[PDB]
């Protein structure tokens, strides 16, 4: 967006209440590492989180 | 028996996703590497031509 923190003051977000998806990930910038852990990344937005 | 070559160029963005089983915007609306298939696949790189 503008600017984010650093790891040792590791930057939190909230996010509740609203539609997610994994489909958009790929339009405001190609990303180079994209490793969800346990989840198959086709199904997240067939789950409710 | 009945060998087959499936030859084309690629970018290197994508080489990593062209596999048996999973998705993407080459490997899902372009081929399709079926799941039981056998096979083997090469990727190298041509800068000169």
């Amino acid at each position: 967006a503008t600017r984010f923190a650093s790891v040792y003051a590791w930057n939190r977000k909230r996010i509740s209440n609203c539609v997610a998806d994994y489909s958009v990930l790929y339009n405001s910038a190609s990303f180079s590492t994209f490793k969800c852990y346990g989840v198959s990344p086709t199904k997240l937005n067939d789950l409710c989180f | 028996t009945n060998v087959y070559a499936d030859s084309f160029v690629i970018r290197g963005d994508e080489v990593r996703q062209i596999a048996p089983g999973q998705t993407g915007k080459i490997a899902d609306y372009n081929y399709k590497l079926p799941d039981d298939f056998t096979g083997c696949v090469i990727a190298w790189n041509s800068n000169n031509l």
